[PDB]
C-alpha cells in the first residue's frame, strides 16, 4: 500500500508546480525524491520494518573479534548442512554484555550484513501499556511470526525493566504482573531451529536477568565484547569521523593515547566539542 | 513499604428489542376505540 | 448570515494548502484524466481547540456551495445493536446520492480511538467498519470528507494510510501577526476611537489561538458600559484592552504555566560564562542545520546541571523560553510518576512526543534523584516496582532524530542518586557543575532585582553585596525580601 | 415562593455584577446593537452547596418578570439516553417561543463530569447535544443559561472556553457582616425579647454557611415552645452540628489575639508577613516580589506553636488548612506525592489561605545509592517538596506556616529562600509574658481578684506556658468541686 502513495503523491507535487493561465505532466525524478522526504514508511511506531546496518570497520579494531562473530548469522545461513548432517541444534542466541558507550546497537547490527532481512524489535516504549492481556501478547506475534516470516532477526534490549523483580528469590505476590517470566521460558522449547530464527540478548547489566534466561540449550554460546584497547581506540575516532572533511596532516593517535579509562562515548565527547567550535569558525 | 496496583474492564450491553406476540396482536385488533358524540354505529335486519 | 472565506484570517499558508484538495477533485477534475493517479478524498485537519477547525469548515462548504453533511462524534455511537455501524453506512450513502457533496466529523479520537486502553468494546469493529466505507469509495470526484481532532496520537495507526487519510495539515498558532488579522475581522463592527491600534495588541497576547480574542473584546466592550450608570456614544479605547489583558485569563486553565514566567537573558546574577555556553543550545543549529550534515556529524543532545540549590535553576531554566519563545513545556519530577504501574513507562512517551511534534520545542527536569534512582528500585515484592522509568528515558531519548530540535537539560542537587548512564555521553554530554558567584558576580545579583524597583541612587549598590563570604544568588533575594516588608513602615 | 432582591445579601459585591448580567442584556437587548457584539448567553456559579443557590436564580427570575425554564441535574441525566436529548431540545424550543426567557440548570457536574482514567461511564451523547444548542441561538434572541454546581473543577473544560459558560461568579461564605445580615432576615417574624444580641451572635458562629440559619432559628424556637409545658440560641449551637462538618475548615475555637498573650517579637513580625500583601498590595507591586509565604517556627515542646495558628487565621477571617504531621498517608507508590498536589490547588483556589504542616523535612535521610530505603515515600515526596511549595501567583499571595520542636534535622534545600526561609525561635514566657498568657485564659473563669499571678510567675522559673496551663485547669478543676460541695448543703 505504501508502493501506491509514492506515485501518487508525485503527480500530485507535479501539479502544483504546473499551474497557470494539460500540456506536458511526465513525473520528474525529483517528484519522486520529495515523495521519498515528506511522506514515510508504514513504521508508524507499529512492528519497525527497516534493515539499518552499517559495514565492516566501522567499530574500531575488533581484529581479534570478527572471527567470533562470523560464525552465528552467516554459517547457519551459508552452510545449513553441517548442523542437519551431525544432528546440532544452532545457536540462535548470544547475549551480549560489555563496557559503556558501545555495546547495544552497532555491536550487534555489524553482525549481519550480509542477511540485511527485516528487523522487528522490542524496545523501551514496547512494554507493559496496557493492563490486561497486552504485556505478552505483543510478544506473542513475535516469537510464533519469526518461524513464520523466515528469515527475521528479533533484537532483545533493556533487561532490566522486564524480568528483575519477578524472577528473584522474592518475586510477585498477588498475581498482579507475574505473567511476563513465563512465556520468555515456555516458547524457548516449543521453538525449534526448522526455519532461520535469529535473537541477540545485549544489556548493560547481565547478572540483573533472570538465570533461567541463561538456560543451557539455548545460550550455549556466550560472547563478550570487550573495551577497546590503545590499538582500536585510534580507529574507534577514524570510524566517527567518516562523513567529516578531516584534514589527514593530524595526528589522532595522541588524542586516543590520552583515553585509557575513557569509552567510546568519551571518545565521542572529545569529538563533539571539535566540531562546535569547527562551524563558530565560519560564523 | 509497598504497593498492589491493577485495573478493571467492562462490557457495556447488547440489545435486539423483539417484541409483539401474535396472539397479542390478534387480540389488539378485535376491540373499540370510542366514537365523538354523535357517530352512532348502526344494526340492520333482512332477509325474512 | 453564513460564514466565508474572508470570515478568518492568520492561517493563509493553510488555507490555501487545504483548497486544493476539494477544488481541483470537484471544479476541474480533469486534471486526474491522463496523468493516472485517482484524486484523494481525507484532509486531516488537527490542533488546539479555539483554533477554527470547525469554522474551516462552514467556511469551505458555503463558499462552494457542495452538499454539506456534518457528522458528530458523541452524536453516532450507539450501544443497542451497533447502530453506530449502520448510521456511518447511512451517511455516506446519503452523501454518495447528491454531487458534489462533502461530509465532516469532529472530534474523529472520540470515535473509536486507539486500543491501547479499551482493546475489546465495540469501537474495535466501529473503526473496521470505516476501513472499508472509505475504501469502497469508487465514485471518483464526488465525496471529499475532512476530519478534525485535537490529538493525533490518540488515535489508530490505521487511518493515517493510503486510501482513507493522508494530507495530514497541522492548525498551528498566529504568531507572525496573525492575531492582527483575527483583530481586523471582530473589530469591524464595533465602533472604535482614535487611540486603539492593532499593532500594538498582537506583540503582548503570547498564544492566544483566536477564541480568547474574541473573548477579549466583548469583555473590553463589558468595561465600555460598565461606567454607565444609566443618546449613547460609547467607543473603545486602549485601556479596555489593557483592562481586559489582567482581569481575564488566556489559554492557562488546564496547566498554569507552559508558555514562560516573563524573565530574559539578564534576570540570573552574575554567570556570564553560563550566558556564552547556553548560546551553544538551540538558539545555535536552527537557523543553520545544514552545517552539521555538511560536516556529517549529529549536534550535541544533552547538557547536564548539578550543585547548590537555589543558584539558577529556575531562572536560567525558564530563560530559554523567552530568549527563543520556543513551544516550552513545564514539567515537575514526581509529576511524571503516576499511581499506576502501567502508565510507569508511557507517561515519557507522550512527553517526548510532544516534543517531536512542537518542534522546536524545549523541555527541562527537576529533581532527577525521583527519576534516576541508580540502585534500581529498592526491595522489589510488589505488582510495579521502580525500575521501568529510568530504563524507558534513556532509550527513548536515543530512537530519536537528530534533525528535529530534541534535547534536554539538567538541574538536580544530589550527585549521587543519579546513574552513571544517565550521564553518559550522546544523552548528557557536558557534565558541568554550576559553581557558587565569587565576589566579582555577586553584585548583579542584587542588580536582578533593581532593573524594575526605583532605587534610590545615594544608596550604595556594592555596600550591601560586600557582606556576602560566600552566600548564595538566592540569599540575594532574601534581603530584597526582607527590605520589601521594611521600606514601607508608615503607610498604614 | 415569591422572594425578592432584599432576601440575600454577603455577594453584594457579586450581586450586583449578575444584575448587569441577566436583566441587562434582557431589559436592553438593543445596547449591544449600538456597540455591536452579541450580548452573552452563559453565566455560572458555584461555590458551597447551600449559600442559596438555587435561591438565587429564583429571586432575580420574579424580580424581572421573564420565563422561568428550569432542568434539573440528576433528574434528566438518569434517563436511558435517549430523552436526555429532547429534554434538552424542548427545553430550548419553548424558551425561544416565549421570549424573554430565562433557563436555570443546577448539578451541572453530574451532567457534565471530567474524563479520566475511570472510564466506563455514558459520559456523552448529552453534553455534546448542549454544545450544538448553545453554540447557536444568538440572533438578538432574549434567552439566558445559568449553570449551578458544586465542584467548579469537576466540569468538563469545553464548556468554560467561550461562548457557552464564559462568565463565572464565586458565592461561597459570607464574612462576620454577612452572617449578620441574614440572621436579620431569618428573624423577621419570630417575636424575640431584647435579650437576644445580632453582632455577637453572628460573631460568634463564624463558620456557617446561609443554610444554618434557617435551622438554628428554628431550632432555638421549638426549645421556647417545649417550656410552656429567650437566650435559647446558644443552647442550639451546643446541640446543632454545622455545616461543613468534617472537612478542612474547621472554626470551632474562637481563640483571637486577645486571649493568647506575650511573644511580642512573634505578633509583630507576623503581621510584617501574613497580613500587609493581603490588605494593601499598591506597595508590593513596585518594591520586589510581593508574597513572604514561607515561616518557620521551632523550640521547646508546649511553647505556643499552634496556639498562634487559629489566632490569625481568624483575624482576617480566612480559610485554615489544618493538616497534621503524618497525612501523607502512602496507601501505595504514586498517590503520595499527588495528594499534597490537590491541598496546594485547593490553597490557590480559596486565596489567601494559612497551610499547616508537620515535620516533612526527609531529603537529608534521601541520600543517593544506599539499600536501606523505602518503597517511594519519605525519599521522593521531599522531590515533590522541592517543586511545589514555590508555586505562587501574583493574583493569590497565598502563606504557608509551618511549626516544629526539632531544629537540627531541618534539611540543607529547605532553608531557602525559595522554600520556608523565615525561621523564628519560639522561646520561653518570661515574667512579663508569663502574667499576659495565663490572665487571659481565667477570663472565662468568675475567678476573685484578691489572687494576683505574680506569685505563680514567682513559683514557676523554668516552666513552659502550657505548664502553665495546668495550674489554671487545676485552679479550675478544684473551682468546680468548691462549686460542687456548695448546693448540696
Ligand atoms: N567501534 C566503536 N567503539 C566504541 N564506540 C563507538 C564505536 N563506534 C561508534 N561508537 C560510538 O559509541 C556509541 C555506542 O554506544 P551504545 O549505543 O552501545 O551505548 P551502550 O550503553 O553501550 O548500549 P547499552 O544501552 O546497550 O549498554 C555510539 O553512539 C557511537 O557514536
Ligand atoms: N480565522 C480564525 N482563526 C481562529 N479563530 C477564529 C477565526 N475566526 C474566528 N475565530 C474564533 O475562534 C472560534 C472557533 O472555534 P471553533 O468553534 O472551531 O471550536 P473548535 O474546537 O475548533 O471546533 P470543534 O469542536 O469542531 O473542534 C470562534 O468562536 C471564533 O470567535
Ligand atoms: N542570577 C541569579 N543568581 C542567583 N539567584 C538569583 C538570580 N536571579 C534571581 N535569583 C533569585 O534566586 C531564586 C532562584 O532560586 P530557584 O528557584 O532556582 O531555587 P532552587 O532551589 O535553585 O531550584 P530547585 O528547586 O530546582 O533546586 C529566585 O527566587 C530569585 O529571586
Ligand atoms: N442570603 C442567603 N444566604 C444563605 N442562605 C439563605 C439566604 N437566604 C435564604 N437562605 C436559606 O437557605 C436556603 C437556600 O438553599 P438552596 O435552596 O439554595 O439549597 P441548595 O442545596 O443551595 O440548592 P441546590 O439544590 O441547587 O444545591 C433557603 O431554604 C433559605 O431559607
Ligand atoms: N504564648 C504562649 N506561651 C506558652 N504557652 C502557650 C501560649 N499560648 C498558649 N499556650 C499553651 O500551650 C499549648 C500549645 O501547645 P501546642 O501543641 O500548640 O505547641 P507545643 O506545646 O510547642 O507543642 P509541640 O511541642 O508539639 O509544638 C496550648 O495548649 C496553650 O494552653
Amino acid at each position: 500500500a505504501d508502493i501506491a502513495s509514492l506515485c501518487s503523491e508525485a503527480a500530485m507535487q507535479q501539479i502544483r508546480e504546473k499551474m497557470d493561465l494539460l500540456d506536458s505532466l511526465g513525473v520528474t525524478m525529483d517528484n519522486f525524491r520529495f515523495a521519498l522526504g515528506n511522506s514515510n514508511p508504514s513504521a508508524l511506531r507499529e512492528t519497525v520494518v527497516e534493515s539499518v546496518n552499517v559495514t565492516w570497520d566501522d567499530v574500531g579494531g575488533l581484529d581479534e573479534i570478527k572471527e567470533e562473530l562470523k560464525e552465528t548469522v552467516e554459517y547457519p545461513v551459508l552452510h545449513p548442512d553441517q548442523y542437519t548432517k551431525f544432528g546440532l541444534s544452532p545457536s540462535k542466541g548470544v547475549l551480549f554484555y560489555g563496557p559503556p558507550g558501545t555495546g547495544k546497537t552497532l555491536l550487534a547490527k555489524a553482525v549481519a550484513t550480509e542477511v540485511s532481512a527485516n528487523f522487528i524489535s522490542v524496545k523501551g516504549p514496547e512494554l507493559l501499556s496496557m493492563w490486561y492481556g497486552e504485556s505478552e501478547s505483543n510478544i506473542r506475534d513475535i516469537f510464533d511470526k519469526a518461524r513464520a516470516a523466515a528469515p527475521t532477526v528479533v533484537f532483545l534490549d533493556q533487561l532490566d525493566s522486564i524480568a528483575k523483580a519477578r524472577g528473584g528469590s522474592l518475586g510477585d505476590a498477588g498475581g498482579a504482573s507475574d505473567r511476563v517470566v513465563n512465556q520468555l521460558l515456555t516458547e524457548m522449547d516449543g521453538m525449534n531451529a526448522k526455519k532461520n530464527v535469529f535473537v541477540i540478548g545485549a544489556t548493560n547489566r547481565p547478572d540483573q536477568i533472570d538465570p533461567a534466561i541463561l538456560r543451557p540449550g539455548r545460550l550455549d554460546q556466550l560472547i563478550y565484547v570487550p573495551l577497546p584497547d590503545e590499538n582500536a581506540r585510534l580507529s574507534i575516532l577514524n570510524a566517527q569521523l567518516r562523513k567529516t572533511p578531516l584534514e589527514p596532516g593530524l595526528e589522532l593517535t595522541a588524542i586516543a593515547k590520552a583515553t585509557q579509562g575513557f569509552s567510546g562515548a568519551d571518545l565521542l565527547y572529545i569529538v563533539q566539542r571539535a566540531a562546535k567550535y569547527a562551524i563558530k569558525d565560519s560564523i | 513499604q509497598i504497593f498492589v496496583k491493577t485495573l478493571t474492564g467492562k462490557t457495556i450491553t447488547l440489545e435486539v428489542e423483539s417484541s409483539d406476540t401474535i396472539d397479542n396482536v390478534k387480540s389488539k385488533i378485535q376491540d373499540k376505540e370510542g366514537i365523538p358524540p354523535d357517530q352512532q354505529r348502526l344494526i340492520f335486519a333482512g332477509k325474512q | 448570515n453564513e460564514v466565508g472565506y474572508d470570515d478568518i484570517g492568520g492561517c493563509r499558508k493553510q488555507m490555501a494548502q487545504i483548497r486544493e484538495m476539494v477544488e481541483l477533485p470537484l471544479r476541474h477534475p480533469q486534471l486526474f484524466k491522463a496523468i493516472g493517479i485517482k484524486p484523494p478524498r481525507g484532509v486531516l485537519m488537527y490542533g488546539p481547540p479555539g483554533t477554527g477547525k470547525t469554522l474551516m469548515a462552514r467556511a469551505v462548504a458555503n463558499e462552494t456551495g457542495a452538499f454539506f453533511f456534518l457528522i458528530n462524534g458523541p452524536e453516532v455511537m450507539s450501544k443497542m445493536a451497533g447502530e453506530s455501524e449502520s448510521n456511518l453506512r447511512k451517511a455516506f450513502e446519503e452523501a454518495e446520492k447528491n454531487a458534489p457533496a462533502i461530509i465532516f466529523i469532529d472530534e474523529i479520537d472520540s470515535i473509536a480511538p486507539k486500543r491501547d486502553k479499551t482493546n475489546g468494546e465495540v469501537e474495535r469493529r466501529v473503526v473496521s467498519q470505516l476501513l472499508t466505507l472509505m475504501d469502497g469509495m469508487k465514485a471518483r470526484s464526488n465525496v471529499v470528507v475532512i476530519a478534525a481532532t485535537n490529538r493525533p496520537n490518540s488515535i489508530d495507526p490505521a487511518l493515517r494510510r493510503f486510501g482513507r487519510f493522508d494530507r495530514e495539515v497541522d492548525i498551528g498558532i498566529p504568531d507572525a501577526t496573525g492575531r492582527l488579522e483575527v483583530l481586523r475581522i471582530h473589530t469591524k463592527n464595533m465602533k472604535l476611537a482614535d487611540d486603539v491600534d492593532l499593532e500594538a495588541l498582537a506583540a503582548e497576547t503570547h498564544g492566544y489561538v483566536g477564541a480568547d480574542i474574541a473573548s477579549l473584546c466583548s469583555e473590553a466592550a463589558m468595561q465600555q458600559i460598565r461606567e454607565k450608570m444609566d443618546l449613547d456614544s460609547l467607543g473603545v479605547t486602549m485601556d479596555n484592552f489593557r483592562f481586559a489583558l489582567g482581569n481575564s485569563n488566556p489559554s492557562a486553565l488546564r496547566e498554569t504555566v507552559v508558555e514562560s514566567v516573563n524573565v530574559t537573558w539578564d534576570d540570573v546574577g552574575g554567570l556570564d560564562e553560563i550566558k556564552e555556553e547556553l548560546k551553544e543550545t538551540v538558539e545555535y543549529p536552527v537557523l543553520h542545520p545544514d552545517q552539521y550534515t555538511k560536516f556529517g556529524l549529529s549536534p550535541s543532545k544533552g547538557v547536564l546541571f548539578y550543585g547548590p540549590p537555589g543558584t539558577g535553576k529556575t531562572l536560567l531554566a525558564k530563560a530559554v523560553a523567552t530568549e527563543v519563545s520556543a513551544n516550552f513545556i513545564s514539567v515537575k519530577g514526581p509529576e511524571l510518576l503516576s499511581m499506576w504501574y502501567g502508565e510507569s513507562e508511557s507517561n515519557i512517551r507522550d512527553i517526548f512526543d510532544k516534543a517531536r511534534a512542537a518542534a522546536p520545542t524545549v523541555v527541562f527536569l527537576d529533581q532527577l534523584d525521583s527519576i534516576a534512582k541508580a540502585r534500581g528500585g529498592s526491595l522489589g515484592d510488589a505488582g510495579g516496582a521502580s525500575d521501568r522509568v529510568v530504563n524507558q528515558l534513556l532509550t527513548e531519548m536515543d530512537g530519536m532524530n537528530a534533525k528535529k530540535n530534541v534535547f534536554v537539560i539538567g538541574a538536580t542537587n544530589r550527585p549521587d542518586q543519579i546513574d552513571p548512564a544517565i550521564l553518559r555521553p550522546g544523552r548528557l554530554d557536558q557534565l558541568i557543575y554550576v559553581p557558587l558567584p565569587d565576589e566579582n558576580a555577586r553584585l548583579s545579583i542584587l542588580n536582578a532585582q533593581l532593573r524594575k524597583t526605583p532605587l534610590e541612587p545615594g544608596l550604595e549598590l556594592t555596600a550591601i553585596a560586600k557582606a556576602t563570604q560566600g552566600f548564595s544568588g538566592a540569599d540575594l533575594l532574601y534581603i530584597v525580601q526582607r527590605a520589601a516588608k521594611y521600606a514601607i513602615k508608615d503607610s498604614i
